[PDB]
């Protein structure tokens, strides 16, 4: 059984075909390299991203400085979460799976990245081999979303009391599916929590990144990247 | 922190 609190979560949950013909069919409508591409692709994401935040279960009762403050806080880890789920579920060996719904090879990708992007790109692979190992479901997906959304290192929060709330029943939640419906694995619910700090690092690392390819004239001229990048 | 188009895209 799924515990109340996650199928709510679920309810919320974006129609995937849908975003995914949106997506492709803007591109489509739209003198890129493949990093250009990937720059693209996490911009009309990020959409996708607010458009479902916006929509959400306890999200859309916070006053929008508050739903601010929380996106500009996660906006990445939000990307590089979907994009690690989506392979997870859709990859396979060598080939990267995009939310146009796009396969495209691994080295495609990496052969011609530098040293920091290739280095991002095998932590998040790794991050993808190791959720698969611990069978990373659906629900257990949903939950890490909105413990990431709702993070308790976010200052000056005006409804710090509906963000707490919602961290501390998730994680309750979280804690009796995976105790539930994965019996075996005795420490699944740690092992998932442990992917948090890391999917913040690479985040980080990412943002640091990517804010330096703007400043070079590398990123492809976007309106929502590069405002989340200054955020 | 302050950003036009984020607010935007929350409130439309
Ligand atoms: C701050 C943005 C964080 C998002 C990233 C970086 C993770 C390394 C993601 C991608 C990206 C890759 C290169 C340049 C720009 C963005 C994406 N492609 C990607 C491809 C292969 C491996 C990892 C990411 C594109 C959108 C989802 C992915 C998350």
């Amino acid at each position: 059984s799924i515990p109340h609190l996650i199928l709510e979560l679920l309810k919320c949950e974006p129609d995937e075909p849908q975003v995914q013909a949106k997506i492709m069919a803007y591109l489509q409508q739209e003198k890129l390299s493949t990093f250009g591409l990937m720059c693209k692709m996490a911009d009309q994401t990020l959409f996708s991203i607010v458009e479902w935040a916006r929509s959400s279960i306890f999200f859309r009762e916070l006053k929008v400085d508050d739903q601010m403050k929380l996106l500009q806080n996660c906006w990445s880890e939000l990307l590089i979460l979907d994009h690690i789920y989506r392979q997870v579920v859709h990859g396979k060996e060598g080939s990267i799976f995009l939310v146009t719904g796009q396969q495209v090879d691994y080295s495609i990708i990496a052969s011609q990245a530098g040293a920091t992007l290739n280095n991002l790109m095998s932590h998040a692979q790794e991050l993808v081999a190791k959720l698969r190992s611990l069978q990373f479901d659906q629900r257990e997906f949903v939950c890490l979303k909105f413990l990431v959304l709702f993070s308790l290192d976010v200052k000056n929060l005006e409804n710090f009391q509906l963000v707490e709330g919602v961290q501390e029943q998730v994680n309750a939640a979280l804690l009796d599916y995976t105790m539930c419906n994965y019996p075996q694995q005795t420490e699944k619910f740690g092992q998932l929590l442990l992917r948090l700090p890391e999917i913040r690092a690479i985040s980080m690392q990412a943002e640091e990144y990517l804010y330096y390819k703007h400043l070079n004239g590398d990123v492809p001229y976007n309106n929502l990247l590069i405002e989340m990048l200054h955020a | 922190k302050e950003n036009a188009l984020l607010r935007y895209l929350l409130d439309k």
